[PDB]
C-alpha cells in the first residue's frame, strides 16, 4: 500500500487551520528534489508557515507540497517532495504530528 | 522572543 | 482545540479507498444518538462497510457519519455520532486506525 | 469463511 504521510498531512493541516492555529511544516532541506531558498536553511532543515495568509496556491498532493511564498518580500515557488515533509504543528502550542519514518521515503 | 517560520507571515 | 478523530477518519477513509481496500467502520452501538439496525448489533457494536459501493450519500463530517445502506435488501438511513466511531480498517488486511479515546467523547 | 460487515456489499 501507498504511504499514509500525505493523508495525515492533509488531516492535520485542516485540523490546525480549523482550530485557528498557524500550520508550520518542518522540512528536510537536504532531501532529493527539495526546492527552497537555501539562504533560509538551517541545520539541514527549514520551517515553513503554510497558512493561506503566508502562501499562494498551496497544493497538498500525495507526492509533493507546492506553493508560493515570500521571503523579505521576494516571491518564490517552493516544491517539497512528500518524503522531505517531516512534521506539521501549531505555531501557537506545538500540537500536530511528527511523521513516522515510512520506509518508502528512505 | 518566539522565533517564527522562514517565510514572511503575509504573501 | 476540537477532537482530531473526524480528521483522521477522513484521512484513513481516503487512504483505504485509494489503495483499493474496503473501509470497515467499527461503531459503539450503545453510544448516545446512534441510529443503526438493532438486529445487526452484536456485543454492543456493529461493523459497517463504508465503500461507495455499499453506501449511498456518505457524509463524513466533524460531528457525525451519515449514509444510506441496505440490509437484506432493505434500505435504511444510518447516523453515527463521531464519538461512537471507534475505528476504521481494511477488510482485506486490517490496516487502519483504532481511534484514541479523546476525552470530549466520554 | 471470513465474516464481513453488517450491511449488504452493494447499495
Ligand atoms: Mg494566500
Ligand atoms: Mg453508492
Amino acid at each position: 500500500s501507498s504511504p499514509k504521510r500525505p493523508y495525515l498531512l492533509r488531516a492535520y493541516y485542516d485540523w490546525l487551520v480549523d482550530n485557528s492555529f498557524t500550520p508550520y511544516l518542518v522540512v528536510d532541506a537536504t532531501y532529493l528534489g527539495v526546492n527552497v531558498p537555501v539562504e533560509y536553511v538551517k541545520d539541514g532543515q527549514i520551517v515553513l508557515n503554510l497558512s493561506a495568509s503566508a502562501t499562494g496556491n498551496l497544493q497538498l498532493t500525495n507526492d509533493f507540497i507546492q506553493f508560493n511564498a515570500r521571503f523579505k518580500g521576494v516571491s518564490r515557488e517552493l516544491y517539497i517532495p512528500m518524503g522531505a515533509a517531516l512534521a506539521i504543528y501549531a505555531r501557537e502550542n506545538g500540537d500536530g504530528v511528527m511523521f513516522e519514518p515510512e520506509e518508502i521515503y528512505d | 522572543g518566539r522565533h517564527g517560520a522562514a517565510n514572511d507571515e503575509n504573501y
